[PDB]
């Protein structure tokens, strides 16, 4: 059990880091979440003015 | 183990600490009475689930801490924290100095005791003052005297708020900024130093935000002092340090007051439209509007710059743009300094404050200048004290109450010997 | 076995981020492991 | 062993070239993604001559394809034949000529062809025994017939000995589709005349009757019409290629064909052409593309050679034929008449005939004739440059780029003795 | 990646782009809101909208277009607008005090004060660009604004950028209907500064668009806002080659080099052919050679002047839609041996061809149809000396009693600039007479 266990989360952790279409994932979902807590937080100074 | 102790000293220091603290109370996930629903560098920990922080509050008027110890942070604090004198300090440097603060500095050293032996990897201090009041200049003095003969070699670096050229709210402000000048040229590591006209310029200009208070100012000092003090906890493609500082800034021991300034002060309603990459700020650094403290840039000649990165950065593009700046030779670096500049870079992005007005940005920089334009400055605060000192004004308060009138004289020769030492070490 | 651990990794975090994407975080057609609710925007 | 080094140049080569190599490629067997798909033994041998070896059994071109403006390659980066290339060899610029033959010449073309030329030397160490170039044009352009010249004479001055093919596509002079074309084709010619080993000249005008008269198309794209240059392209090659039982490569068709090395100006034609309808009624004999590939109406230029004698005639045969019957029908032709025919050459015939036929025709011709009649295509040209010459129209924008006065006279002097040149063997 | 910075000036310019930008956001996927909606997002396969729109990180296309005027309440119609949140709110430059119709009012007076904001925002445009193809003046030669502060923009962005393409736009006083009185001063004193520092500049009356929407569009009492779907349409078709793939493209730079003969005669006049309103669509077949023998008509110009007092100097014809090439060559060879459409003596070619595969968009509202194909003509023909001699008399009129000039010499501008651009025009109209003569 330990090695299933170690083995597949090392497995995950360095293949992730290494492959690649998940390097511009990475990019694109963090621009989004970026953009959209900045509208958000736009919305809310609006409606507190 | 990077435990920096903080205190804050003046009125200037507790009301920049109030957002300095809501800043790093919500930088972690920490729920602002203390407990929670890598925080190692600035708060201890009590096994009930609570957090302390390292800070001790001081002032000589009592109002100003209990608005602090009554209002939302009240159970932050260990609240014997919270120093307080009885009688005003009357912005009077004789008073801090000699009279006043003889029955509050064994209390606040005590329980900076207490709080270093809580500490166990002990690395510095941050001193928040101005040069304005008497207890700004003069507890602030023998504060920094007995923490040096007492503590030894660690790093007392010292913030201050800078006499403008034509912005100043007392009369006597030449007096007490040239004596805590003279007396704490010599046991302050560092002294950062930021101009409130500059920072009201700014927020005029870049912020679109008319009519600003003193929560928008202390605001973007709190993001200052976070940028500088990320690399402690949050770890990063090139931490840097805090001893790092002395070693790399100030070249020779009277010139340790860098400028600073932060690149990204954007509105949403701007940042929305308008892209921000590496190159972009770090060429926006360098502005005669975007610094943050009053002197002719283009006047001076750079001797050093400390930029610190945080967010999203990718290592060339900075190596490319720092080049891209150093080729343009109006920029003048001094001749001798061809390695020219000095990088860090952290990874966690700045966050951002509730009921705040900064833009959240994905990267941002803030740059640690080292000029020769602050000649300029020192030459117009030594003559406004020559103006009122050539017959005698106001001083006959500070001599009733403990200076006699030659170490005026030897504070002003004292401070002219540094406008000298630009003169030496620019030419 | 990296296009099985890019699947994992589009199905475990891009399943709240519904309204807006960049360009290139999808491509050949993922979206039959998240197919409840994306097919349909 | 002897191998083929392609360059295509201006827009109207690209869209030349990528018609080119479908009809190299789907006779060589060679998918969209380049892996062999072939069925016959002697289909893959003579890969080598065009193509490079690249690993898994994958086949790509040694073409380069030099444009100043990238908006024509995108098309071929979506081509339905477009993805073999190499993307090294994709070579183009920021800035557009835009028809001025001083910019594609002087001012950007000297910027742009060292990326170019490191290309060229790329593909020609990868050559075994190497054997000549080709290029593609169209006479009447800034960018292609500009650029095209310095690509001339930099690889004469590189490979001096090699057989180096160039097209050339003449301008149409009945309605021309640009009016600055006088200056341009006159200014190439001269440079194409010193220069090449080797030309071929293309009215586009015959191209229109080509296909109106005899092919009776209703909707000729430009892409339908660069097939019939690409049956010619891939004409006159087939015995570096293929077998043969009377064989002609490019050196022996060009130094048994050019009596005097300022004379290589040909019309070339391609003799079994028919509707889809029309191929069914006519027979497919060997005289019956001797009927076709001397028929006026037939050519590819528009010059006709009731207008002079033909110095020297080629005709290239594909397919397994008889050689009587090639020879009796070109022995008739010579013999029917003796006043379009030169006396001072006794004979004018060249044979050649190879064992694989183009795909979905038992036989195939395609011809070059020498003629005299190309004369009256230069005094065309020469009229049309001294019209515009003597008011000097347009001047204004070839001169500011680095070209004075007697840059156009000594381009109409040596554009004027090749009339006469001509003139006196025609008589 | 190509570019182009549309910089209007002038409140005729941002009544323009208003009609303009509409076009834009619609031959693109693009909403007023600026992203892109959610069926083109995912593949992303298009990169046609880089001549024109920016693009940011988190995905909002914000135009290249800086909006200039002296008068404050014409942009204060787009910030309230429906296109409220697509132009960046730093692009839209708008002064207090007014430009008030005089020449030397928005030249020396006022137009100092932004003359140093504008070249910041222009900046920020031209930086983003691997390449400028060229920029695109849109002004009038009317007021203060659009024909003094263009003149002061002609002098300071060839001094800062140089040997690049600025093509230009503008109105053209009309013969007999115009709205001024003031006008002749401005329009003989706004052609003397721009006879060096502009590399192009088309020609169109607003009168000869009142006469083709009586007659072609079918429309009664047409407003301004139907004046500016027909520029709009031709700056569209101009342009169009840049963004959209074609079979014989032609860019802007391809143009400057190959319509003016001799350095200052720089004024093609344009007109779009197959105008047609969407009844008599339905009844007319609009092939590709009739919608070339329409062009040349003494009916569809847009400057109020018959060519067939004048020879031609050259033609650029851009054609636009589904159109195949063996039956544009059909065409030109009819227009040159026809025997009235003049053609000078050292011009033996004459033409320039071009070929774009999209069609021409409709804009709801917009009284034009859906047309197949579609062209647009480019000619400097020798008949606008003629218009140049209606002008410069009512020039002479009014200066021979010194009329209206008080105001000028009052406004920062000596009396002497008045004379030396007189004497200017006074070659202009012997430089066409000297090149439209036969050769000797």
């Amino acid at each position: 059990l330990k090695h299933e266990s170690l083995k597949d989360k090392k497995m995950r952790q360095q293949v992730r880091e290494n492959s690649i279409e998940l390097r511009e994932l990475e990019q694109k979902l963090k621009a989004a979440y970026m953009n959209k807590e900045r509208a958000a937080q736009i919305v809310e100074k609006d409606a507190m003015k | 183990m990077r435990e920096c102790i903080s205190i804050h000293v003046g009125q200037a220091g507790v009301q920049i600490g109030n957002a300095c603290w809501e800043l790093y109370c919500l930088e972690h996930g920490i729920q602002p009475d203390g407990q929670m629903p890598s925080f190692n560098t600035f708060f201890s920990e009590t096994g009930a689930g609570k957090h302390v922080p390292r800070a001790v509050f001081v002032d000589l008027e009592p109002t100003v801490i209990d608005e602090v110890r009554t209002g939302t942070y009240r159970q932050l604090f260990h609240p014997e924290q919270l120093i307080t004198g009885k009688e005003d300090a009357a912005n009077n440097y004789a008073r801090g100095h000699y009279t006043i603060g003889k029955e509050i500095i064994d209390l606040v050293l005590d329980r900076i005791r207490k709080l270093a032996d809580q500490c166990t990897g002990l690395q510095g201090f941050l001193v928040f003052h101005s040069f304005g009041g008497g207890t700004g200049s003069g507890f602030t003095s023998l504060l920094m005297e007995r923490l040096s003969v007492d503590y030894g070699k660690k790093s007392k670096l010292e913030f201050s708020i800078y006499p403008a050229p034509q912005v100043s709210t007392a009369v006597v402000e030449p007096y007490n900024s040239i004596l805590t000048t003279h007396t704490t040229l010599e046991h302050s590591d560092c002294a950062f130093m930021v101009d409130n006209e500059a920072i009201y310029d700014i927020c005029r200009r870049n912020l679109d935000i008319e009519r600003p208070t003193y929560t928008n100012l202390n605001r973007l000092i709190g993001q200052i002092v976070s940028s500088i003090t990320a690399s402690l906890r949050f770890d990063g493609a090139l931490n840097v340090d805090l001893t790092e500082f002395q070693t790399n800034l100030v070249p020779y021991p009277r010139i340790h007051f860098p400028l600073a300034t932060y690149a990204p002060v954007i509105s949403a309603e701007k940042a929305y439209h308008e892209q921000l990459s590496v190159a972009e700020i770090t060429n926006a650094c360098f502005e005669p509007a975007n610094q943050m403290v009053k002197c002719d840039p283009r006047h001076g000649k750079y001797m050093a710059c400390c930029l610190l990165y945080r967010g999203d950065v990718v290592p060339k593009d900075v190596n490319a743009a720092i080049a891209t700046i150093k080729t343009k030779r109006t920029i003048q670096f001094v001749d001798w300094c061809p390695t020219g500049f000095k990088v860090g870079i952290n990874y966690q992005p700045p966050t951002v404050v509730p009921g705040g007005d900064l833009a959240k940005v994905q990267r941002a920089v803030c740059m640690l200048s080292n000029t020769t334009a602050i000649a300029e400055a020192w030459a117009r605060l030594d003559h406004k004290f020559d103006l009122m000192y050539a017959k005698r004004a106001f001083v006959h308060w500070y001599v009733g109450e403990g200076m006699e009138e030659g170490e005026f004289s030897e504070a002003r020769e004292d401070m002219a010997a540094l406008e000298k030492d630009y003169e030496e070490v620019g030419v | 076995i990296i296009e099985e651990e890019r699947l994992r990794l589009l199905k475990e975090h891009a399943a709240k981020l519904l309204g807006y994407l960049p360009k290139g975080v999808f491509k050949r057609e993922d979206d039959v492991d998240m197919l409840g609710e994306e097919f349909r925007k | 062993m002897r191998e083929i080094v392609h360059l295509q140049a201006g827009q109207c080569g690209n869209q030349i070239g990528a018609k080119f190599w479908e009809v190299i490629s789907d006779e060589h067997g060679i998918d969209p993604t380049g892996t062999y798909h072939g069925d016959s033994d002697l289909q893959l041998e003579r890969i080598n001559v065009y193509y490079n070896e690249a690993t898994g059994g994958k086949y790509v071109p040694r073409a380069v394809l030099v444009d100043l403006e990238p908006g024509t390659m995108d098309s071929v980066r979506s081509g339905p034949f477009g993805q073999i290339f190499r993307p090294d060899n994709f070579v183009f610029g920021q800035s557009g000529a835009g028809n001025n033959w001083a910019k594609g010449h002087y001012t950007e073309g000297a910027e742009l062809v060292d990326s170019v030329l490191d290309v060229v030397r790329k593909e020609a160490e990868s050559c075994d025994c190497l054997q000549g170039f080709q290029l593609t044009h169209s006479l009447g352009g800034g960018t292609g017939s500009g650029m095209g010249t310095l690509l001339i004479s930099k690889i004469r001055e590189e490979y001096p000995d090699r057989i180096m093919n160039t097209f050339s596509v003449v301008p149409s002079p009945k309605v021309s589709d640009t009016v600055v074309e006088p200056y341009n084709a006159t200014l190439s010619v001269h440079q194409l005349v010193e220069n090449t080993d080797e030309t071929y000249c293309i009215d586009n005008e015959a191209l229109y009757d080509i296909c109106f008269r005899t092919l009776k198309l209703t909707t000729p794209t430009y892409g339908d019409l660069n097939h019939l240059v690409s049956a010619t392209m891939s004409g006159v090659t087939t015995c570096l290629r293929f077998p043969g039982q009377l064989n002609a490569d490019l050196r022996k068709l060009a130094v048994n064909m050019v009596p005097f090395p300022r004379l290589h100006f040909f019309m070339p034609g391609f003799a079994p052409l028919t509707s889809r309808g029309s191929q069914q009624y006519r027979a497919l004999t060997v005289p019956e593309l001797t009927q076709q590939m001397f028929d006026a109406k037939n050519m590819m230029a528009a010059c006709d050679p009731r207008h002079g004698r033909y110095l020297t005639v080629a005709a290239v045969f594909r397919g397994r034929m008889s050689m009587k019957e090639v020879d009796e029908q070109m022995l008739n032709v010579q013999n029917k008449n003796s006043s379009y025919f030169v006396e001072w050459i006794p004979n004018n015939v060249k044979t050649a005939v190879c064992d694989i036929p183009p795909r979905g025709l038992k036989m195939s011709a395609t011809f070059i004739g020498n003629s005299t009649a190309i004369q009256e295509l230069f005094k065309r040209i020469s009229e049309q440059f001294t019209a515009m010459f003597r008011r000097k129209a347009f001047l204004h924008w070839y001169t500011g780029e680095g070209m004075d006065e007697m840059e156009f006279t000594e381009a109409e002097s040596n554009m004027n003795d090749l009339v006469s040149e001509y003139q006196q063997y025609q008589d």
